[PDB]
């Protein structure tokens, strides 16, 4: 309900890719996170978090969040959410399933 | 024990699979569906809701002969955990 554009784990028309290199840059470990919106169709969003290396190479893992008919939204269809701000502090409480709790808003 | 229960095919082409569970006694708003290639991480399967008075749905677009796992999982609210959910194996 336009409360996402404050948010500083939020970016706005971000690519998968441009996730990658964000989520890469120097000042994010594992943990940092960002919701982006898809560029192509309004309304579906991806978490993308930087993941525990892997060989000593960097990993950033993507999870699509789907919609649910009633507004909410889910990662896992284990638990379902109301809104992307109640998804987040799940996912920064526990990893619940996910790579890695979610510990810091991908640092820019 | 799960809800639902007795999840089981019920028709077979290549490409689809009609799959029917036993109707629950407990309230059931929504289910949700995941489907994929056994052995292929849980993040990479397609997913789509049923509304809790269904039980049966309908799966599509897949390709013959491969190995899918499906599970179904049901929602007594509109937001919040699932019971346990029930799964099953079926190749194409
Ligand atoms: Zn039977
Ligand atoms: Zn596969």
């Amino acid at each position: 309900a336009n409360s996402l554009e404050p948010e500083p784990w939020f970016f706005k028309n971000l690519s998968r890719k441009d996730a990658e290199r964000q989520l890469l840059a120097p000042g994010n470990t594992h943990g940092s996170f960002l919701i982006r919106e898809s560029e192509s169709t309004a309304g579906s969003f991806s978490l993308s978090v930087r993941d525990f290396d892997q060989n000593q190479g960097e990993v950033v893992k993507h999870y699509k969040i789907r919609n649910l008919d009633n507004g909410g939204f889910y990662i896992s269809p284990r638990i379902t959410f109301p809104g992307l701000h109640e998804l987040v502090r799940h996912y920064t409480n526990a990893s619940d399933g996910l790579c890695t709790r979610l510990s810091r808003p991908c640092q820019t | 024990s799960s809800v639902p229960t007795k999840l089981e095919v019920v028709a077979a082409t290549p490409t689809s699979l009609l799959i029917s569970w036993d109707a629950p006694a407990v309230t059931v708003l929504y289910y949700l569906i995941t489907y994929g290639e056994t052995g292929d991480h849980w993040s990479g399967h397609q997913a789509f809701e049923v509304p809790g008075s269904k039980s049966t749905a309908t799966i599509s677009g897949l390709k013959p002969g491969v190995d899918y796992t499906i599970t179904v999982y049901a929602h007594a609210e509109s937001y919040g955990e699932s019971y346990s959910p029930i799964s099953i194996n079926y190749r194409t």
